[PDB]
């Protein structure tokens, strides 16, 4: 029921902790809600997104195949690994890995490709390349996920999220075929059902990744639309706050829902 | 019934079948196909951005196959966990496990992952070991020190942690 912001300033009073939130409209590029948008937010695996995106633009340079069997070896697993686990003994192609990272948040897989593009810095260097000057990845997995207070260690800010996003998504910096492949392994995202889809009309189309941190840590970006087309990037991040993981989900769904049942008003 | 849970990944057993398995764990909590192959992958609860899961292997797609692989995240607490930087500095490459959980203490490890490659021979097996410090373990979100420890054939092969001391 509340307006978008209000839910928001409920939410904080509710978790003590912080909320950052844009709503911006794909075509246009225009933010149409925001919040906190200028604060820096632990990315935690939202960061996925914009890696596979930085292999897809090798993949359009010829400079590396979705094909491609990386072989890799138990120094390399690292906790939260389902798929890459399984396949250890037999490897894994780049587009498998990207599959696993995203849909599924495996974070060997994600390891594994920050490799192939220059490791935490060479991803930041592709952002800066992309015309995003404040998104930074410092760490790898695991500890990307810390989230300590006050850290600038890989953060973003909700605009800056957003509109990378929808570079990625809809510019000319990657191929047609590329934009394709990384919203369809968001639209096959198999963790985030207690987020945005749970409060999702029937009828919507729907294409996100979540994350999840330390310290109350919880994240989305999503493109979603009506007539299952997308219309809009949301992007809602939490930090700051003792609440359990089951409040920090139904938090950011109702602020979804709010931004949902608001949707033209 | 319930989720996947420790008890149930327990009573699985190396040399059962398929359909055992999914009788123990519960088919509902459980996928075949797509990412996991021709492997069993049953989840728990959810914890961090996954869930706490057992992904059982077979020696075939063959529907007589039986278990030969056995992995976990998050379904098992460490009984005593003992570890610190200066213990996981003391584990040396060629140790046995033996000498390994003497190192790091007796119940500072769970079994990651553990594998039979020429099952029912014991030639090659693989041993993951995921040991942690006395508040480093977490089922439902993530570790606050812990180390991996993998051996071939019961001698340590490699170790990596993340965050001791």
């Amino acid at each position: 029921s509340p307006q978008p912001l209000e839910q928001i300033k409920l939410s904080e009073s509710q978790l003590s902790g912080r909320v950052g939130m844009i709503e911006m409209d794909l075509a246009s590029g225009r933010t149409l809600t925001a919040w906190r948008a200028d604060e820096r937010f632990p990315m935690m695996s939202t960061f996925k997104v914009v890696l596979c995106g930085a292999v897809l633009a090798r993949v359009d340079a010829g400079d590396e195949q979705l094909e491609r069997k990386i072989h890799y070896r138990q120094q390399d697993l690292v906790e939260y690994s389902p798929v890459s686990e399984k396949h250890l003994a037999d490897g894994m192609t780049v587009g498998e890995l990207c599959a696993a990272a995203i849909t599924m948040s495996d974070n060997s897989a994600a390891n594994l490709l920050l490799a192939t593009v220059g490791g935490p810095a060479g991803l930041t260097a592709f952002l800066r390349q992309i015309g995003d000057n404040v998104t930074r990845l410092d760490r790898w997995e695991t500890e990307l996920n810390e989230a300590l207070p006050g850290d600038a260690r890989d953060t973003t800010t909700p605009a800056s999220m957003a509109a990378t996003l929808r570079k990625l998504l809809t510019s000319q910096r990657l191929s047609a075929r590329s934009q394709r492949q990384l919203l369809q392994w968001m639209v096959d995202d198999r963790v985030a059902g207690p987020l945005i889809r749970s409060v999702l009309p029937a009828g919507w189309f729907i294409a996100d990744k979540t994350g999840a941190g330390e310290r109350g840590a919880r994240g989305i970006v999503a493109l979603l639309g009506p007539n299952n087309k997308a219309e809009r990037i949301v992007v809602i991040y939490l930090r700051d706050t003792p609440a359990s993981m089951a409040e920090r989900n139904q938090q950011i769904a109702g602020i979804g829902a709010a931004l949902i049942e608001h949707w033209q008003r | 019934a319930g989720v996947m849970t420790g008890a149930k990944f327990t009573q699985i057993q190396f040399g059962m079948t398929r359909q055992q398995v999914l009788d123990i764990a519960g088919a509902e909590n459980c996928e075949t196909g797509g990412s996991f192959g021709d492997s069993i992958h049953c989840r728990g609860h959810a914890a961090g951005d996954y869930y706490a899961y057992a992904t059982f292997g077979f020696t075939s797609a063959a529907a007589d196959a039986k278990v030969d692989s056995k992995s976990q995240e998050k379904l098992l607490a460490p009984s005593a966990p003992t570890l610190t930087l200066a213990k996981f500095n003391q584990v040396t490459v060629g140790m046995t496990r033996a000498q390994v959980l003497a190192t790091v203490g007796q119940g500072s490890c769970t079994t990651w992952s553990e594998y039979y490659p020429a099952y029912p021979s014991t030639a090659g097996v693989t041993l993951s070991l995921s040991c942690f410090d006395v508040d480093g373990y977490s089922s439902t979100g993530f570790y606050r020190g812990s180390a991996h420890l993998w051996f071939t054939d019961g001698v340590l092969q490699g170790k990596r942690q993340w965050d001791l001391v």
